């Protein structure tokens, strides 16, 4: 399949440098144009520039022209952005995109997951994580995780086998500048007592890993 | 000894954006095969109207099939194969765009649908000339027998209909055991 | 540059309606224009391009109209899987410009929340504070009120809430907040309660717990 996974998110002074990495898979990554797309938290969508890998041949928008810097690998099958003199504003998911050439300009067929940049003169906070235990029929259960910078932290349960009445909540800002999510599942009630869970929670910017058995 | 050979690509209406990058990407295996080589190629999309993606002296300059064709765009239109094969005899086959005199004449056409318009390919004579018509409007004798004069003869030889799209993999390989 | 408009920035449709969103263009694009679905935490979903085009694997459900500055994607027939704001992209001229987003949410019958409760871990309050959660999970609508309450006296300005986006399938909404306290301030007071309010519930429904006992 057309694979597009993205790298080198995180958290960034600003003034500071980032380079962010794109690996193309499933296809012939010198036959079509990669685009870098942005999107700055609960707002829209912005071209950054497209770049082919055959001769890395480029064109930008001009609004980042200056301090983004497009390149590519043809022996690794890899994408890369390049940031310089970066801002609060530059706080966004970018995504890596493929496009296509042949209608008009250009369009995007395949997108990566993304990946967040964020821009702060903060340090990086791992996070705790406390049992949510269920009620001394349907129960819940889960994991708070709490006082971390920056986002995202990642949490499944039970190392991806268990997805049915999972509600990982969007994380909140504190007073402190710090954020703290929690993530619930429900669960049958009278499977408690002998039925193990597990939270695993993910922090990549702070490398921590935390594997949190709930009661 | 070296050839002077001409891509004459379908670029119609009638492709799927996905059959048009499968044409594309066939002319690119087939150059990085017949590359370290005394070939020198250029590609000409043809609809409706017809334009030179690349010339032999932006081969020769740029070698990589990739970046020859990283500009084409799919012209979406008609299917004119007459005024195709003769704006490839007289506009293409020129010193002008980098054509070597003692070099002989190949023609490789790619299409998938019949000719929309008519007339005579006798500007074209001294070409050699193949024909591919690729699947499902080739799926009649009828219609593949008119694919047979805008060939070289015998058709038997210089006519090849393919069934699918994925077809042109199959085709590579084949030229690939071939000398 | 060209200013892409969409309409409206945001609507509720129930399933099986038409939904007509509409971009417009700064000015003429021919038919160049693309949509794009893009779900929560996930990547934009090509749907169309060139003004009408479906992209392959995308449901004949979705159809783009339109030449010129004037276009419109109509979802007719809506389904709970359709829940995701949608992008209108130029790709007549460079730099290549997007809309702004049309939220498309899902109306569909009340329902009442579950409460739940949770009193803060032992192991969180070794660390000298207390979080208290509440949890209201699987309702309809979005709207709901939730009252933190410690012997009765109203907590105001020490909760944080958290709302699920749209379930994709079932139709819901979750929430979840979060009361912080001092160990101290924990440790000073017994009843623990969470009053909900929501157009689901008859009369507001409480879930507390005593301190040392939960």
């Amino acid at each position: 399949e057309v694979q597009l996974v993205e790298s080198g998110g995180g958290l960034v002074q600003p003034g500071g440098s980032l380079r962010l990495s794109c690996a193309a898979s499933g296809y012939s990554f010198t036959g079509h144009w990669m685009n870098w797309v942005r999107q700055a938290p609960g707002k829209g969508l912005e071209w950054v520039g497209m770049i082919h890998p055959s001769d890395s041949e480029t064109r930008y928008n001009q609004k980042f022209k200056d301090r983004f810097t497009i390149s590519v690998d043809k022996s690794k099958n890899t994408l890369y952005l390049q940031m310089n003199s970066l801002r609060a504003e530059d706080t966004a998911v970018y995504y890596c995109a493929r496009g296509i050439y042949f209608y008009g300009t250009t369009y995007f067929d395949y997108w990566g997951q993304g990946t967040l940049v964020t821009v702060s003169s903060a340090s990086t906070k791992g996070p705790s994580v406390f049992p949510l235990a269920p009620s001394s029929g349907t129960a819940a259960l889960g994991c708070l995780v709490k006082d971390y910078f920056p986002e995202p932290v990642t949490v499944s349960w039970n190392s991806g086998a268990l997805t049915s009445g999972v509600h990982t909540f969007p994380a909140v800002l504190q007073s402190s500048g710090l954020y703290s999510l929690s993530s619930v599942v429900t669960v049958p009630s009278s499977s408690l007592g002998t039925q193990t869970y597990i939270c695993n929670v993910n922090h990549k910017p702070s490398n921590t890993k935390v594997d949190k058995k709930v009661e | 000894g070296n050839v002077d050979l001409v891509f004459l690509f379908d670029g119609s209406m009638s492709l799927q954006p996905d059959e048009f990058q499968k044409i594309l990407d066939f002319m690119k295996d087939v150059m990085k095969k017949l590359s370290n080589t005394s070939y020198q190629f250029a590609a000409v999309q043809f609809s409706t109207s017809y334009k030179t993606e690349f010339d032999f002296s932006d081969y020769v300059k740029r070698k990589d099939p990739d970046a020859l064709l990283k500009h084409v765009k799919h012209m979406l239109l008609l299917t004119n194969t007459f005024g195709a094969i003769n704006y490839v005899a007289t506009e293409v086959f020129r010193e002008e765009l980098g054509a070597r005199p003692d070099a002989t004449k190949v023609l490789i056409i790619i299409t998938d649908g019949e000719a929309t318009d008519s007339g005579n390919i006798d500007a074209a004579k001294d070409i050699i000339r193949y024909i591919i018509g690729i699947g499902k409007h080739f799926q009649t004798k009828e219609s593949q027998e008119t694919l047979h004069k805008f060939a070289s003869k015998p058709a038997s030889e210089f006519v090849k209909i393919l069934d699918t799209f994925e077809k042109l993999k199959d085709l590579f390989t084949e030229l690939q055991k071939k000398i | 540059d060209i200013q892409m408009t969409q309409s409206p920035s945001s609507l509720s449709a129930s399933v099986g309606d038409r939904v007509t969103i509409t971009c417009r263009a700064s000015k003429t694009i021919s038919k160049y224009l693309a949509w794009y679905q893009q779900k929560p935490g996930k990547a934009p979903k090509l749907l169309i391009y060139s003004g009408s085009t479906l992209q392959s694997g995308v449901p004949s459900r979705f159809s783009g109209s339109g030449s010129g500055t004037d276009f419109t994607l109509t979802i007719s027939s809506l389904q709970p899987e359709d829940f995701a704001t949608y992008y209108c992209q130029q790709h007549n001229e460079y730099p290549l410009t997007f809309g702004q987003g049309t939220k498309v949410e899902i109306k569909r019958t009340v329902a009442a929340p579950s409460v739940f409760i949770f009193p803060p871990s032992d192991e969180q309050l070794k660390s000298g504070t207390a979080s208290v959660v509440c949890l209201l999970n699987n309702f309809y609508p979005r709207e709901a009120k939730v009252q933190w309450k410690v012997d009765n006296a109203l907590q105001s300005g020490n909760s944080q809430e958290s709302v699920t986006e749209q379930d994709s399938k079932d139709s819901t909404y979750s929430l979840s907040s979060t009361l912080t306290l001092s160990k101290a301030d924990y440790e000073k007071h017994k009843v623990y309660a969470c009053e909900v309010t929501h157009q689901g519930l008859s009369s507001p429904v409480t879930k507390s717990f005593n301190r040392g006992e939960c």
